[PDB]
């Protein structure tokens, strides 16, 4: 939240998402790179 | 035949010499160093209702 003279964290959602097998094989082990996106199943929902 | 003459007998060994003394026996320290501290913080909670 941005007040007139200050900024305040209303909330900070922190999560750990697994790196899918295909990204481990094709990006991390192949090139030493990761995707900047996290697509994973959390709370029975596919979240990106 | 003749009788065997006396054998040379064993002796009491000299014994052990002991030095009297005072000892302090130290062991490896496994106790962590302990000290006093003071924490200053603020519980900040934001409730969305």
């Amino acid at each position: 939240w941005f007040g007139h003279r200050y900024s305040q964290f209303m909330g900070i959602f922190e999560d750990r998402a697994p790196v899918p097998f295909e990204e481990v094989i094709d990006k991390i082990n192949a090139k030493g790179v990761c995707r900047s996106t996290a697509k994973y199943v959390r709370n029975n929902m596919e979240t990106t | 035949v003749q009788f065997e003459q006396p054998r040379r007998c064993p002796t009491r060994p000299e014994g052990q010499n002991y030095t009297e003394g005072i000892a302090v026996v130290f062991k490896e320290n496994i106790a962590p160093y302990k000290f006093k501290a003071t924490m200053y913080y603020k519980d900040v909670t934001v409730s969305q209702v």
